[PDB]
């Protein structure tokens, strides 16, 4: 009965975890967790999440 | 003389094996960027595009765990530390000579020094720290020209690359390397007509098998053979 | 792995007030190749942007 527009995040369970760390830390990212592997997420913050996502994972400083 | 094409070749890390790599912190890990199955698929596939050419290939594992797992699935002969001289050289001979036996697999005993046979492919399994100079004498060692005068490439080297994996930053380093000391270089993602063969690991729970297998190895068995 | 998270533009569909309504809708879309997310238990699917038209579409004709 209801649409919403968002970006629809598929992504490994630890990524999940990663992404709701994000969405505590910055908020407005996350819309909805979908399920354990889906999230609804902010269409404008899509790009940020991946660059973060990839300095979390990246810069690590044990790695 | 031979003309050889490089490729590398990447490989998505299958999820459950990405999932896996993250989690795990010891050089274990390692493990589970060699075994992926995707890669093993490649590989798998690579021996049979080469092998209906009547190429004689080397597969290349500097693991132990990985030279096994591959060579006895996909059964072909293996070389390693702990082969004695008389099955070593009946191997070698086997592979120089008779027409059934053309793809045979080699650890880091092969260089050097055993006489290493001389092949028209020589496929890298994995990728590590450092040594790009160690490779690039193992491929001009290895590879002779297909006796193909005509052809642009008479000899062919592939190193296969799990994606989003520490196997990735080795890429950037190796292309320039080899392209710098003069050879043709690509990067394959996707090898034409794999979905035309076929290949191991096609259902989640062959791999299942696997990844199990792996997560019970331990970091020393994730470590490269030393050979002295 | 961080090389397996996908994104997708699009529309999530909620607030169904029968499962057979909601089942019908989610057939559709995945009939016409656009449904890339459900959920059964919730009466949620998602399509992707490009589709989305067609299935609004279809709801509206029944």
């Amino acid at each position: 009965a209801r649409a919403r527009k968002g970006a629809l995040v598929q992504c490994d369970p630890s990524i999940k975890a990663l992404i709701l760390q994000i969405d505590a830390k910055m908020s407005d990212i996350v819309l909805e967790e979908l399920d354990d592997t889906h999230l609804l997420v902010n269409p404008s913050k899509v790009e940020f999440v991946k660059h973060e996502l990839n300095r979390l994972l990246s810069k690590n400083i044990y790695n | 003389i031979a003309n050889v094409q490089c490729a590398e070749v990447w490989c998505p890390m299958t999820a459950e094996f990405y999932q896996e790599y993250l989690r795990e912190t010891a050089r274990k890990r390692m493990l589970l960027y060699i075994m992926n199955p995707t890669k093993f698929q490649a590989c798998q596939f690579l021996i049979q595009y080469h092998e209906r050419r009547g190429d004689k290939i080397i597969v290349f594992s500097d693991n132990v765990y990985a030279l096994q797992e591959y060579a006895l699935k996909m059964g072909k002969p293996f070389i390693y530390g702990s082969t004695p001289q008389q099955e070593r050289m009946n191997i070698l001979q086997n592979f120089q000579y008779n027409d059934q036996i053309n793809t045979i697999f080699l650890s880091k005993v092969g260089d050097t020094s055993i006489d290493l046979p001389e092949a028209t492919c020589l496929i890298q399994i994995s990728s590590h720290y450092g040594s790009r100079r160690q490779e690039a004498q193992r491929l001009g060692r290895i590879l002779r020209a297909k006796r193909r005068n005509d052809e642009g490439f008479n000899a062919f080297f592939y190193s296969l690359v799990s994606k989003d994996t520490q196997e990735m930053y080795y890429s950037t380093k190796r292309q320039a390397f080899l392209v710098d000391q003069g050879y043709a270089f690509k990067v394959i993602t996707h090898l034409h007509g794999m979905e035309n063969p076929n290949l191991a690991y096609a259902s989640p729970r062959e791999r299942r098998e696997l990844l199990q297998e792996v997560l019970a190895g331990i970091e020393v068995d994730a470590d490269n053979s030393v050979g002295r | 792995e961080l090389d397996r998270v996908i994104t997708y533009e699009g529309s999530l569909y909620s607030d169904f007030e029968t499962s057979q309504e909601y089942n019908l809708l989610s057939k559709y879309a995945q009939d016409i190749g656009v449904l890339l997310w459900k959920d059964d238990k919730k009466k949620k699917f998602f399509i992707s942007k490009e589709g989305n038209s067609q299935v609004l579409d279809f709801a509206k004709r029944k």
